[PDB]
Order: C-alpha cells, then sequence, then structure tokens
C-alpha cells in the first residue's frame, strides 16, 4: 500500500535546467532567493497560468510515468 | 549622476587592472564607465559593485576594437588590415583571438566571460517569471 | 526630434564616444542622427534616450561602411578591395572584421549589439499581443 | 506623375546622405527615384515618404553595382574584375562586401537593410488574408 | 507589341537607366525588345508597360552574356575566359558577378530581382486554379 | 580576503607555481589576487583556499593575455600577431597554445582545468535543489 | 604535512622516471609534489601511494607545459611558437603532441593515461552512490 501512494505521489516530475547553477554558492543569499522564486512561480503554475523562461540559460522539461494494475494486484 | 568617488574609484581600478590604459587621456575613461553603467543592476552585487563595472566596462572597451586612439585611428571601422609589410624593412600578419561559437557578444571577450562568471556566482543566469493579479 | 538641445548632447555624445568624428563635418553628423531619431521610440528609454540615439546612430553609421564616402568617393559601396600593393615599395592586406551567420544584422557592429542588450534590459525583446474585442 | 517638390526633397537627401554622388549627373537621379516611386506605397508611413523613397532607391542602386558609369563602363555587366597588376607599378585585388545568405534581396546591402526595419515599424511584415462571400 | 511610339519609349528608358546603350546600333535593341516582349503580360500591368518591358530586355540581354556578340566574335559562348596576361607587361583575372543556387533562373541579375518585386507588387507570385465544370 | 598574511601567502605561492612572476612588480600581483578571492568560496576548501585561489586567479589573469599589459603597450587587446619578419634577418610564427571547441570557458588554460579537478575533489560540480517550504 | 621521507621517495622515484628533471632545483619539484598530493587518496592505493603521487604529479607539470624555465621563460603562456628560423643559419617547426579527443584532461599526456590505467586497476573508474536514511 505505501509503495502504491509513493507511484501515486511520483506520477509526473519536472526538470529545470540552468547553465552555471553549479556557481551558487552553498547555504547563502542567493541560494535562498533562488530557491524563494523557484517555489513561488512553481505554486502559482497551473493549466491556466503560463511561465517564462530564457532560451539561451534554462530548459523547462515535463517527464511522465502511467500508473495501472495496482488496484488489481492490492 | 553616479557617485563621484566610486566612479573614481571604479577608472582606477580598471587602470590598475590595465597598465595599458594609464596613457589614455581621463575624460574617455569617464565617458566610457559613465555609459556602462546602464547595463549593470546595483542591488545585485552592491558589495562589488565597483569591480563589476570596472570588468563591464573594460569588456565594453575592448569589444570589438571600439576603444581607438584619439585621432591617429584612421576613420575605418568595418575594414581591418590583416597583413603589411614594406618592401625591405619588415613584415606582418594578423589574426583573431578568441573565436567565438555561441553569438551571446558576452563569451566574446576575456573582460566579458569575467563578468558572466561574477555574474553567475552573484544572482544567477536564471529568470523565472509567471503573471501576477 | 523634437528640439536642437538633445540633437546637440546626442552628436557631442558620439562624438565623445569616438574621437574620430570630431574632423567629420557637422551638418553630416546631424543628417545621421536625424535619420536615426526615426529608429528609437522614447517612451521605452525616456531616460537614456540621448545615448540610445548615440549608439543606434553609431550602428547605423558602420552597419557596413556608409559614413565612409567623403566628398570625394567612387562607387565602391558594391565591393570591397582586399590588397593593395606597389610592385615594389610596401604591400598591405585588408579583411572584414565580423563573422554574421546569424543574420539578425542587429549583431553586425559593437554598437549595435551594445544598443541591443540596452535595449533587453529595458523593455525585453518580446512582442506578444492579442486580438482586441 | 510623383510631386515634383517632394522628389527635389528626395534627391537631396540622397545627395546629402552620400556624399559621393555629387559629382553625378543630375538627371540620373530623377530617373532612379522616379522609378523607385513604383515600389513603396503612401499611406503606410505618409510622414517618413522622403526618407522611405530615398533608402529604397539608394538600396536599387547599390544593389549589385547597377548604377554604373556613362560611357567609360564596357559592356561587361555580367563579368567583374576580380583582380589585376601591372608589371612593375601596382596591383589590387577585390572581394565580395556582404555575403547573403538568405535569398532575400531586401537583406543584401545595408540600405535594404534599414528599409526592411522601418518598415516593420511603421505597418509590418506580414499578411494575412482572408475570402470574401 | 502593338505599335511604335511604345517601342520608342521602352527603348529610351532603356538608355536612360543604362548610358552605355548609347553606342549600340538601334536595330538590335528593336529586335531584343521585340523578342522580350513576348514573357511580358500586359494584362498584369496595364500601367507601367514601359518599366516592365525595360526590366525584362535589360535582364533578358544581360541574362549569362548575350548582347556580348558585336560584329566580330567567335563561338566563346560554351566558355568564359578567367584570366589574361602578357609574359611581362600586365596580367587581368575575371570572375563571376553573382551565385545563383536558388535556381529560379530569373534571380541571376539585379533586373531580373527587380522584374520579380514589381510583379509580385502588380500581381503576386500566386496561381490557383480550379477544374472548371 | 580577511588579512594580509593570506593575501602574502598567495602571492608567494603563485610566484612559487610560476617563477616568471618574481620579477613582476607585486603591486599587480595584489590587485589580481583580490580580484580573484570574489570567487572562491572558503566554506568548501578550508584549508587549500590559498592553493585554490592561487590557481584561478593565475587561470584568470592568463586565459588570453590580462596580465599582458605592462607599462608600455597598446590596444593590441582586441587582435593576436601571428607572424613577424624581418626582410632579410629572421621570421617568426606564433600560434593559439590551446583549442577549447567545449565553450565552458573554464577549461582555457591548464591551471582551470586543474581548477575544475580540484573543485571536483573538495566538493562535487553538482548543482541539486528544490523549492523549498 | 605528509610524510618527509615518503615525499622524498616520491621526488627520487620521479627523478629517476624522467632523468631531465636532475637539473631543476629542488624546491620547484617539492612545491609541485606538495601541490599535486591535495588530489591522490591514501587507502585507494596504500601500496603505490608514491608511484601514483608521482605520476600525477609529473602529468600536471607536463599539462600545458606549464613548468617552465625560472628567469629564461617569457611572460607568454598564452601563445606559443609555432616555428623560426634564423636568415641563412637555420629554421625550425614545431606542433601538437597528443591530439586529445575526449576531453578527460587525464587522457591528454602519456603520464595521466599511464595514472588513469593504474587507478582503475587498483580501485575502479566508477561511483555508485544512494542516499542516507
Amino acid at each position: 500500500e505505501s509503495l502504491a501512494t509513493q507511484i501515486l505521489r511520483r506520477k509526473q516530475q519536472a526538470v529545470w535546467k540552468v547553465k552555471g547553477l553549479a556557481e551558487m554558492c552553498d547555504d547563502d543569499d542567493a541560494q535562498y532567493a533562488a530557491r524563494l522564486r523557484l517555489a513561488q512561480v512553481d505554486d502559482n503554475s497551473g493549466v491556466g497560468r503560463a511561465i517564462g523562461i530564457d532560451a539561451e540559460t534554462e530548459e523547462y522539461d515535463v517527464l511522465n510515468s502511467d500508473i495501472s494494475g495496482v488496484p488489481e494486484f492490492l | 549622476i553616479m557617485n563621484q568617488e566610486t566612479l573614481i574609484a571604479a577608472v582606477e581600478q580598471m587602470r590598475k587592472l590595465v597598465p595599458a590604459l594609464r596613457k589614455v587621456p581621463d575624460e574617455t575613461l569617464y565617458a566610457w564607465v559613465e555609459m556602462a553603467e546602464l547595463f549593470v543592476c546595483q542591488k545585485t552585487f552592491k558589495d562589488a559593485y565597483v569591480k563589476a563595472i570596472a570588468l563591464y566596462a573594460l569588456h565594453l572597451a575592448f569589444l570589438d576594437g571600439a576603444l581607438k586612439g584619439e585621432d591617429e585611428d584612421l576613420e575605418s571601422y568595418s575594414r581591418r588590415v590583416t597583413s603589411f609589410s614594406l618592401s625591405g624593412e619588415f613584415s606582418q600578419t594578423f589574426g583573431e583571438v578568441t573565436k567565438n561559437q555561441s553569438g551571446n557578444m558576452m563569451l566574446s571577450t576575456p573582460w566579458g566571460k569575467m563578468f558572466e562568471q561574477l555574474k553567475a556566482r552573484r544572482r544567477g543566469r536564471f529568470a523565472l517569471m509567471t503573471g501576477l493579479r
């Protein structure tokens, strides 16, 4: 049952790639600001909303997996 | 006008970074820095603002030989001399230094590359935005 | 254009940026600035309008060489000379400065790229619209 | 016929923008400008009509060295002189300047590029059409 | 062709556009314009017919060199001379004026592309048909 | 920077790595090292901070020639000499030491590659993050 | 500091492996070794630690000719002399040695390849990890 719920949580993932993100300092104001901005733009997104990114530096992709047969297995 | 002593610090900083600019008259440097201050942000660095503005001004000056002499430079900026030789005295040829690949104009000069790395270190290279209400 | 003080400021800024313009006749520079100001929109910059005028005028004049015409020249605007040499006195070889496979035509001169970046900061290179009613 | 004083303004604008045209005989500029009148429309610009026609006629004149001399020119328009040299006096080589990549011929000379920018802002670069009942 | 006054106007416009045609005897130009008028369709223009005839005649005569044959020439239409030089007096090198990878066969001379723009202006380069009945 | 002992140690270690720097005045070394301290994080290393800062300063100054400027030079920062020769005495030919197809810009000097591999040893070059709360 | 006799054994083995370094002063080699020791681990080899550290220090010294002469070196590490010739005495040319194809910076010198194989045989080239709970 726990694995089934975990698979349900793990249905869809989003990947955001920014060249040079390694230059970010660990646990300083810059990294905290980046994480705040990422979460903030994440919560306001949806079907009725759009997000903007930069072509040269960052890419935003979505990965998904199927779920089926779990009720029969249980 | 951006702060006077900070501007003085920036110009002297770029001068002692590149000693070959000492012979150049100062007011041209003042014009270049006062023009380059339009690009950098302020609160992003807010500590190494002088270093960042000096770097970007130097990159702007040495982008594609935009900064020339006073009058000795002939009115030819769209033309570059690749080689020249006197009859029986000497000869010389020339070539490009960087050979850029992406056309960002930022990874085209060493000063631009250093400024780019400093920006990535200080703030970031990302622009995530969403519609506000 | 809207008055004369802005034109004077723009042309003086041009000459300050490139000292070689101090010898160019002043009426030609007025002509070039009056041509270039038809391209910059004041409502976007509204604070560095003179700087935008100057940068775009330099780019427009140095695009492929159009200011190259002095009072005495021929119809060499369709062609470029790559070498010239006296048979036994000296030799010289020329060559074009910037490779531009992009084709945007804004990334053709350093001034063009500089103005492009200034525009990018002042108001993004985007244009997103929807039909009314 | 296109308006006479507007045509005079256009030819004078051409002459003051390209100073080397002063030596060209007076009638040929009329011929070129009245030819260029046929391409541009009026109401799209209706303010900088003179500037637009001057730019288009300049592009037409400098397309492929279309504007030539009076009689000194040989009957050789399909053949270009790549290089030449005398035995003990001088030598010279020529070459192309633009190297177009799009096959549009509006993006072939600086004048055409500037006219394209001006058109894109004043009206646009599109054509959306629908059927009529 | 339908009369002689329009023919005279067309040949005069040709001479006005290219001054070098004043030397060639009239009969050859008459033959060339007579053969060139076949391709031009008057029903498209109705108004700039003389200009269209002049453009088509210029392009058709300068396609690859066809007027090159004067009263004394040889079967050199199959090959092009690329260089000519005396052993110790002077040298001269030739070359093609344009590159035409498109294969449209009309984007080969400036006159041809001018004619295409004028044709598209008067009536677009499209052609759509439906089977009748 | 936090004191002077660290600065002196960094300069001395840099001179030990490159013995040619012992004759260069130490003022430029101070300038370069205090500019390079802006990029290094002492939280990450905390034992080889001096080694890392000296390595990065060396690479930064040897990117494409930025320390090439001594008290006497000209604006050769946009262009590189490829060959130089007296007519009948000697000839000499130059060239770039390393090709940089990668474009990461950090593997442009041996010291840059050394600094990257040292960074991977101390703390991996990954950057994995998640939105908090 | 790592053990003194182990360091002496390292420099001794490196010297006997490459005889040409016998003339180099010992302290530069000491500095190179104590700088290169920051990369390798101990428990990985624990038997051939001296061999591995000597190999890696040698690779670092011979990476891009970073190790130069003491004063005979001139301050140009960004430039290499492809060829040189005296007028009527001699001539000589140079070129690259390895032509790296993978951008690993360990597969760029024979010493790097040797150390890479040693590491692969002793521990491996793998890093498999998972999160702790």
